[PDB]
RNA sequence: CAGCGAAGGAUUUGGUGGAUUACUAGCUAAUAGCAAUCUAGGAAACUCAAAGAGUGCUAUGGUAUGGUGACGGAGUGCGCUG
């Protein structure tokens, strides 16, 4: 706040207005600057989900390795976390503490898969396009960036028709049909 | 209306009050003789004494400035602050300023009137308070450096 | 601030003696002059400035 | 007529210079090899030599019963001027009251003494710096690390207590 | 003696208004009549912002009167220099904000949002989201101790060190949500008012309240403390204003049966008492005194001189006022209400002679910087907060009052 | 050019007013009073802030005026210096 003098650095050292202990290195701020999250509290409503799956994976580790309730529920949880694409494979239950990340559950969001399959070219312009209302997953339009997708719907992320940026890329490649109205 | 609009209105009301040193410097460096770096370091006594000299010169040219030496250029007016008295005292001294300006509108080709109305610019802030009468009085001189 | 500003050692003077200083005398009229003598019989007069 | 993708402004730890880890907002220098040197010869040093001593060299001298100036003289067969830097002297004084004999043998009028101007009493740093600055010095030492430093910098002869007399290595005119 | 001879050197004089007739009562003097009777600088300080669309505006002034911090109930928080026309933060945090305060400057302010308390810098960038301070409704800064104090719908009182960044204290009120909250400026203990009709005086050392007073029936709507730390006015929801001695814990006055429950109280630096009952603001002069002739009345039954009628009153006819706050060193009362802010020219209501090395209304940028570092350096520890401030030089109240000479040992 | 073509035509923009839900009037302490009154990336700058470095300025109480009639001045005596 004043870049304190030396008898100043020594007399009080733990003073830091910018970064406290309970900031955890501002990882919420850092990852929402990374994946461009609109409002606050999305980080912590993902972190509650991460804590809940590691807690119930802990108590599924607690139960003895022979009963079908335990084994059916851990394979069901692993298949559902594969089916929403949080994972990339159906591997070990140790990946339910090494590989589940608030980062990866942000990786399944709609603007970042848009930047991933090059529909946009940056995540900021992806949020621009989907607040302007151009894209859809299957039939229905998507307005909010908080809609994360599942493993089936990374194939039907497409724009709507009459979206004029779709029309500009069609007339770029001059494959612009207009019987189909776009 | 918006908050920034209402605050621009309160800034335009409080335009002349110096509320810290930086506003006082930006507001007192507005001279009609000197540049800003000299004008910010000058006092009220200095600019008053050479404006009183120039009013004696202007009064021996034209003898209707002596009553302005009685009221607007007296030594009680060194300590008279403009924005501390009420609306009735304000309208009294603003028709005093209007009287001086439409008397000295004719004299604007000779430097005693510049050094004399320097004190109205810097004490009574007539470039920002009594500004319509100042423009209307010196409108003739528009090809000249004083305008 | 006193416990961090406590830097009391000014400096040793000269190169010392050869055999340990067993006698010292200031002169009570000049501020910076000091006579010191060691075990090997050498005495020295010092400007402490 | 608002803007799109509106965010709450927070601080940027990567960018904001108000915090401490972001307070970090050409002319080369290749020092020429010395004109005192041939390839690795050091053609310029000539007797009377001057030899920088350090603390383990003094300790090994007293442990092997070699005189300093007479051991230097019958090692090099030349007139030697031995030099105790103030940091070597500080190190001998810091060695305690076990090493009183070594300290008051270093206190000798025949052993001249330099005046180092730095903080701390690291004699190996001081000897290495003042020898690679100037190349007019013999280094008398028995530290293995200091011996490796000195014999890696070129043109600097190295003297050491070996056996019952001093030996000299990188001085190519000893006989 | 020499310290008391400084009252010659005091530059200014306090303001007043005096009736000069027996037909001329003082509570029936209109704000337009004040604005005509006083100078142009004070008439321009009597501002009025009409901010209609976001909610009732909680008002807050900096401890020198230079900056104003308003919060709409909906989302609109604006920190501004109310006496120039300079705003330096206008941020629309679209969740329901409740209260805000400055910390040690206009350079940082803390806002109490939907749940979490946030801390913003001078231009409005978010510095901190406090994961503790779960549901604040009342924030107040302790400037000599650098402590942000927080209470609200949880029954918890939290002291948070702003300089280090460290939550100093969490205290169970154990009395439900905190209905009112005020700070003693004298000794920095916190008077919280609960739904019992109980005020409790708290310090961040003791996990129990230092004192519990039974102020009102019902809940306690508002608390204000004098800056001398001697008197406390509490309004309950039982239509009862009560003036309390703080040091000896006597109850000085009990104005019962107000016409409608007093939603706010405030005490100026010169001891005025501003009560607000919805549309109405009513100020009494010399009401914080011991004698029964200083009990604040509403009329003088037949012209009794021994009845403290209102010093002045105003009616905000459209709305219901949200909070009250006197402007520190000026003669104004800023009341924040449903459609924004209104300053009232209250002539008796401010310390005319501030000290310019405690806190300066004309302070510059360099003076702000150096005063920030110096007060940060002499920050008082949170353990030194006691009910009396003069009890940290003394000896224990154990450890016998005669020192012992080892013969008697 | 043709064509269209009534004391002119086109484009752009600032402000205000009315609608954007289905019209029972303002205030207050409200079965009434009042309403005259409740009271007895880039560009620009006399833009706004946040900080850093350097430079300038007698920047001068080593213990603050010659003096709370308790004081001052004059003179004398003691003291002091060469
Ligand atoms: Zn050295």
């Amino acid at each position: 706040v004043r870049k304190l003098k030396h008898h100043e650095q020594k007399l009080l050292k733990k003073v830091d207005f910018l970064e406290w202990k309970q900031d955890q290195g501002h990882r919420d701020t850092q990852v929402m600057r990374t994946y461009h999250i609109q409002n606050r509290e999305d980080y912590h409503k993902y972190n509650r989900i991460c804590g809940d799956i590691r807690r119930l994976a802990n108590k599924l580790s607690l139960l003895p390795p022979t009963d079908p309730f335990r084994r059916k529920h851990e394979q069901l949880l692993l298949d559902k976390l594969y089916a929403m694409g949080v994972l990339t494979t159906k591997s070990k239950i140790s990946d339910l503490e090494n590989k589940v990340t608030v980062s990866a559950i942000c990786r399944r969001r709609l603007p970042v898969i848009m930047h991933r399959l090059k529909m946009a070219e940056t995540i900021q312009d992806a949020v621009k396009f989907i607040e302007q209302g151009h894209v859809r997953v299957g039939p229905n339009l998507i307005n909010d960036p908080a809609y994360l997708v599942t493993r089936n719907m990374e194939d039907y992320v497409t724009w709507v028709d009459n979206s004029k940026i779709k029309k500009t890329l069609l007339r770029y490649r001059n494959q612009i049909d207009d019987f189909d109205f776009s | 209306s918006s908050l920034s609009d209402q605050l621009a209105q309160v800034a335009s009301n409080n335009a002349t009050v110096a509320l810290d040193r930086k506003r006082r410097q930006k507001l007192h460096s507005a001279s009609l003789i000197y540049n800003s770096k000299t004008a910010a370091t000058q006092d009220y006594d200095f600019i008053f004494e050479n404006a009183s000299k120039a009013l004696e010169e202007l009064s021996q040219i034209e003898p209707k400035f002596a009553i302005f030496s009685r009221t607007l250029f007296s030594e009680s007016s060194i300590s008279l602050d403009r924005n501390v008295q009420t609306k009735e005292e304000i309208k009294d001294l603003d028709n005093a300023i209007n009287a001086y300006l439409l008397l000295a509108s004719s004299k604007w080709y000779l430097a005693p009137t510049l050094h004399a109305t320097e004190w109205l610019v810097r004490r009574f802030q007539i470039h920002v308070k009594n500004t319509e009468m100042l423009l209307l009085s010196t409108l003739n001189y528009y090809q000249t450096p004083v305008f | 601030l006193e416990r961090m500003f406590a830097k009391p050692f000014v400096g040793q003077l000269g190169y010392g003696h050869r055999d340990g200083v067993y006698a010292i005398a200031k002169n009570y009229g000049s501020l910076n002059k000091l006579a010191t003598g060691s075990a090997d019989g050498v005495i020295k007069y010092w400007n402490m400035s | 007529t608002r803007k799109f993708g509106l965010v709450k402004r927070t601080l940027n730890t990567k960018k904001d210079q108000r915090l401490k880890k972001n307070q970090e907002n050409l002319t080369r220098n290749i020092p020429q090899v010395s004109s005192a040197l041939f390839f690795q010869y050091n053609q310029a040093i000539k007797p009377p030599y001057q030899v920088l001593i350090d603390t383990n060299f003094i300790n090994f001298s007293i442990q092997k019963k070699v005189d300093i100036v007479r051991g230097m003289m019958d090692c090099l067969l030349a007139k030697c001027n031995p030099l105790i830097t103030d940091c070597v002297m500080a190190e001998l004084e810091k060695l305690g009251p076990k090493y009183r004999i070594a300290l008051k043998l270093a206190r000798d009028p025949r052993i001249k003494r330099l005046s180092c101007s730095h903080k701390g009493t690291y004699a190996d740093d001081c000897l290495v710096h003042r020898v690679l600055q100037h190349k007019c010095y013999i280094v008398a030492t028995n530290d293995a690390g200091l011996k490796q430093r000195i014999r890696k910098i070129p043109g600097i002869p190295l003297m050491s207590v070996g056996g019952h007399a001093y030996v000299i290595e990188k001085l190519p005119d000893v006989f | 003696s020499s310290a008391a001879a400084t009252d010659y050197l005091l530059p200014e004089s306090n303001g007043y208004l005096e009736p000069e007739n027996e037909l001329e009562k003082t509570f029936k003097v209109q704000q337009s009549e004040i604005k005509s009777s006083v100078d142009v600088s004070t008439a321009n300080k009597a501002l009025d912002l009409s901010l209609k669309e976001f909610g009732p505006y909680h008002i807050k002034y900096a401890k020198n009167g230079t900056h104003l911090l308003i919060t709409g109930r909906k989302g609109h928080v604006a920190s501004m220099d109310w006496r120039k026309g300079q705003l330096r933060a206008e941020l629309f945090l679209n969740e329901t904000c409740h209260s805000a305060t400055y910390l040690q400057n206009e350079q940082y302010f803390a806002v109490a949002q939907k749940k979490y308390t946030f801390i913003y810098d001078h231009e409005g960038t978010e510095l901190h989201r406090l994961k503790q301070h779960i549901e604040a409704r009342h924030l107040d800064f302790l400037p000599y101790h650098y402590l942000l104090v927080t209470a609200g719908e949880t029954g918890w009182l939290k002291y948070h060190d702003v300089s280090t960044g460290q939550l100093v204290s969490e205290l169970r009120t154990k009395a439900g949500p905190t209905m009112a909250m005020a700070q003693n400026p004298w000794n920095a203990v916190m008077h919280l008012g609960h739904s019992n009709g109980t005020v409790s005086l708290w310090s961040p050392s003791m996990p129990e309240p230092l004192v519990k007073l039974l102020s009102a029936r019902g809940p306690v709507n508002s608390i204000a403390i004098d800056r001398s730390g001697y008197y406390m006015a509490t309004t309950g929801a039982d239509r009862s204003m009560k003036i309390w001695d703080i040091r000896n814990f006597k109850q000085l006055h009990s104005v019962e049966s107000l016409p409608t429950p007093g939603t706010n109280v405030s005490i100026s630096d010169t001891g005025l008492l501003a009560l607000s009952r919805g549309p109405h603001v009513t100020l009494w002069k010399d009401a914080l005194k011991l004698s029964g002739d200083s009990k604040p009345c509403f009329g003088s039954m037949g012209g009794n001189p021994h009845r403290n009628t209102p010093y002045m009153s105003h009616l905000f006819a459209g709305n219901k006022v949200e909070n009250l706050g006197f402007v520190p060193f000026e003669d104004l009362l800023g009341v924040g209400h449903q459609t924004g802010i209104t300053n009232l020219i209250v002539p008796g209501a401010g310390e005319a002679n501030y000290d310019a090395l405690e806190l300066n209304p004309f302070e510059t940028k360099k003076q702000r910087q150096e005063q920030e570092v110096r007060t940060l350096l002499n920050k008082l520890p949170a353990d030194t907060i006691t009910l009396d401030p003069n009890s940290i030089g003394s000896v224990d109240k154990r450890s016998s009052t005669i020192r012992l000479n080892a013969k008697d040992l």
